[PDB]
RNA sequence: UUAUUGGAGGUAGAGCACUGUUUGGACGAUUCAGACAAACUCCGAAUGCCAAUAAUUUAACUUGGGAGUCAGAACAUGGGUGAUAAGGUCCGUGUUCGAAAGGGAAACAGCCCAGACCACCAGCUAAGGUCCCAAAAUAUAUGUUAAGUGGAAAAGGAUGUGGCGUUGCCGUGACACUGCGCCGAAAAUGUACCGGGGCUAAACAUAUUACCGAAGCUGUGGAUUGUCCG
RNA sequence: CUGGGGCGGUCGCCUCCUAAAAGGUAACGGAGGCGCUCAAAGGUUCCCUCAGAAUGGUUCAUUCAUAGAGUGUAA
RNA sequence: UUGGCACCUCGAUGUCGGCUCAUCGCAUCCUGGGGCUGUAGUCGGUCCCAAGGGUUGGGCUGUUCGCCCAUUAAAGCGGUA
RNA sequence: CUGGUGACUAUAGCAAGGAGGUCACACCUGUUCCCAUGCCGAACACAGAAGUUAAGCUCCUUAGCGUCGAUGGUAGUCGAACUUACGUUCCGCUAGAGUAGAACGUUGCCAGG
């Protein structure tokens, strides 16, 4: 239910981003009712633990700098090849 | 499958194979599919083996997905000709695949059956290619 | 369209317009009022 | 507010749109040099041949 | 054998003839087409071959007219 | 030439709204889902192009006198053609050769660096290099390879070895991604693609510090012709 | 002219694609058309709106129908 | 091999076959070594190592090729203008 | 607030429900005149006013279709480095699709009230 997001400062570059996937880390943007637009970035690893604990349809706890704000996953982009999830779009369900 | 029953052009430019899959990457009419990491050329004749193989193995009972058409002629000049008087003549037709494009989709077989059938229909194609199950979070 | 024409004034010995048509549609004479730059006006000007 | 901009590469072998920038920024023969004040144009120009050129804040 | 093909006819340089923002002067044509593809605005005709042109000395602005049409105004110069 | 601003247009990509092609359902042609297109488009870049008024720069145009040229080539890249053959052929774009010497690529017009006014037994660098041939590191740190791989190849095969993980039973397995190697690998005068000797690093991958290295740049003297003020 | 020449094919003009989102751009590259026609199928003023489907009737009517019709002719 | 291309040679690079004389490769015809066999034996089939040596006299055809006669352990396939 | 008439990329349109006609608009009643149907006063045109909100039309509430639409990322790509790999790397630009979301119009005059 709960999953620890860093927000991703500035414009990231290509090399940005994919120094940030080989780390292991999905870059996100959490968007809705409550919320204010802001890119961030959670653990891979730790993601799959979180939605396979919640499904699909189910309600995160997403630490968001100092705000425990509630989301569900809207979106996801996912590389079908070397099997890596390339991006999340975290809906605040207000 | 084998070919379209009618085009407007029978003689078209080559497509171009640089590039990944445009589209097709997901499974979604079986539960297992066969996925391509190499870029070629996939003739009607490579379908229709793989295509056999496949099937055959399966013992039907099962159900089988064709994702891919050929819907490009490609043309041959008679043997021992010069160069130029115009283009050939129809002889073949051809699919596109590049990598992350499912090629064939299985359902109604266990997981080991549709790895050892689409294992069998791999080996019939010009492809590398990756057992794939339907994708999910 | 079939054949061309002239069309000839009855004061101006010119013979400036020059047209065409379809001999099986209009085998009579055709006329039709000109602007004739001689007498400065329209006159009637017919297939010679 | 001052740049000195080196030709360090040199300009053979260069498409005729990087020679003509190159000319246009004073430079004449490999290691020559100009001093021009910084402006959004002349970082233009600097950005087009950066490959071919050394900047030093002078 | 033979190819039954090989024709073409002349191209015909077709398009915008003068620069959105440019001055012309009367007369001069802005646009070479088949029918209206950008649509003769302010002070500016449609030729029989659907050629736009200037009708007075200006400035020429391309501008959009409804949802999916396009056509050039000219304005005179102040 | 660049910055900014405005504009024309339908390529790449993408998409299926039209035309055509196509797969599986559903209902009794339509509908749901999923694909394909140089001559399909509901869409649509990057660039390039046309202009307008600031920075840098040095051309531009007109009129006359005199030409030569109208066999092109390779490389890179966008395409046709051919067989996603050719050192093939035909167009677009750029470079070099042609008409260009010098250094590198063993040798090698067209690749990489770079444009030779003349002289010097001065210096700094470029590409490329630093065990000997043969100038400069038997340099430093971390690791990989054991195949002389390096120093020419594929489908496919395999307890070769290293890094990563998600996992299961209780040391042991399954699976996924990945680094470097192995087999697959047969040609004609003589070893015979590392240029040779040789090399287990003198191979490979990251990082760093030196140095060598050209007719490039600098230093000194000189020649010729211009510009600014001899 | 010609991927030697011959034989075959072609030779002027129009439209499309190739053509790389200005224009231009080749091959014995991929497709087609022209050597006219119309006295209205020209000019002007006024008025008007299609194809198709469904549903009823021993062509007509209603309803939808942004054009999927038509535009003399190839695009 | 049949070709494709048209890069050397048109101020000349003699074309097929045979004869003479060879020389090289190995994808091995024989001989030597070996694994599997639907290898009892005698013979074979197939694959692996192996290029030292050996590997034919006639009929027909200009022929190469090929067919045939009679042999042989065998009558190998290719490169060298 | 209504109407007349413009401007704007449907954010404006369609769809479904409800509310109203004092004037106004409309439906409407007719065909003598002007005018009119390849036939018909359906339309156009003209007299009007029996009546009616019933429909058009105005007003209201809905995001159902349609339209508009970010941010984030992906594709592609100018330039550069590597490289010959159906390529890699860096840099700038940056779609299409989809997502949140916007949206059941904004306004210029003229007149009435
Ligand atoms: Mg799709
Ligand atoms: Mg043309
Ligand atoms: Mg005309
Ligand atoms: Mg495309
Ligand atoms: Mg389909
Ligand atoms: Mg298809
Ligand atoms: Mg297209
Ligand atoms: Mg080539
Ligand atoms: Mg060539
Ligand atoms: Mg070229
Ligand atoms: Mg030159
Ligand atoms: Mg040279
Ligand atoms: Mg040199
Ligand atoms: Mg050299
Ligand atoms: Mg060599
Ligand atoms: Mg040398
Ligand atoms: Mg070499
Ligand atoms: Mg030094
Ligand atoms: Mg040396
Ligand atoms: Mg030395
Ligand atoms: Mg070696
Ligand atoms: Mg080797
Ligand atoms: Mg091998
Ligand atoms: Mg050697
Ligand atoms: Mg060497
Ligand atoms: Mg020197
Ligand atoms: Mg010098
Ligand atoms: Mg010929
Ligand atoms: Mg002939
Ligand atoms: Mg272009
Ligand atoms: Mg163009
Ligand atoms: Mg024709
Ligand atoms: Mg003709
Ligand atoms: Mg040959
Ligand atoms: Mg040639
Ligand atoms: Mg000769
Ligand atoms: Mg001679
Ligand atoms: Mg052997
Ligand atoms: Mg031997
Ligand atoms: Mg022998
Ligand atoms: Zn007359």
């Amino acid at each position: 239910a709960s999953l620890k997001s860093i927000i991703r400062q500035g414009k990231q570059t290509r090399s940005d981003l994919k120094q940030l996937r080989k780390s292991g880390k999905v870059p996100a943007v959490v968007y809705g009712y409550g919320t204010k637009n802001v890119s961030v970035k959670v653990d891979e690893v730790e993601f799959i633990k979180v939605i396979r604990e919640v499904g699909r349809n189910g309600v995160i706890e997403l630490g968001v700098g100092s705000k425990t704000i509630k989301v569900m996953v809207a979106d996801y982009q996912f590389d079908p090849l070397k099997n890596q999830i390339t991006h999340i779009d975290f809906l605040a369900i207000n | 499958m084998l070919l379209p029953k009618r085009v407007k052009y029978r003689r078209q430019h080559r497509p171009k194979t640089t590039g990944r899959s445009k589209g097709g990457n997901y499974v979604t009419f079986g539960e297992f599919g066969l996925q391509a990491t190499t870029t070629s050329w996939i003739t009607s004749r490579q379908i229709e083996s793989a295509r056999i193989a496949m099937t055959r193995y399966m013992k039907r009972g099962g159900k089988v997905w064709i994702k891919i058409f050929p819907h490009t002629p490609y043309t041959k000049k008679p043997l021992e000709v010069r160069m130029g008087a115009g283009k050939g003549a129809v002889e073949g037709w051809i699919a596109v695949v590049k990598p992350g494009r499912i090629l064939f989709e299985v359902a109604g077989v266990s997981e080991e059956v549709a790895r050892e059938a689409l294992r069998l229909a791999s080996h019939k194609l010009p492809v590398k290619t990756k057992f794939v199950k339907r994708e999910e979070l | 369209v079939r054949v061309n024409v002239t069309l000839a004034c009855t004061e101006c010995g010119d013979r400036n317009y020059i047209t065409t048509k379809n001999k099986r549609n209009n085998p009579e004479r055709i006329e039709m009022k000109k602007y004739c730059p001689r007498l400065n006006k329209y006159t009637l000007h017919r297939e010679t | 507010a001052k740049l000195q901009i080196t030709l360090t590469r040199s300009v053979i072998g260069r498409p005729e749109t990087q020679r003509k920038t190159v000319e246009a920024l004073g430079l004449k023969k490999t290691n020559s040099s100009v001093v021009v004040e910084d402006n959004p144009a002349i970082r233009g120009q600097i950005n087009k041949v950066k490959h071919l050129v050394t900047v030093e804040e002078k | 054998s033979s190819t039954k093909n090989g024709r073409d006819s002349e191209s015909k340089r077709l398009g915008a003839k003068r620069a959105d923002g440019q001055f012309v002067t009367g007369g001069s044509i802005l646009y070479r087409q088949r029918g209206t593809k950008i649509y003769p605005g302010e002070n500016v005709g449609r030729g029989g071959d659907d050629t736009l042109f200037a009708k007075i000395d200006g400035v020429v602005k391309f501008e959009r007219k409804g949802r999916d049409k396009k056509q050039v105004s000219v304005y005179a110069v102040a």
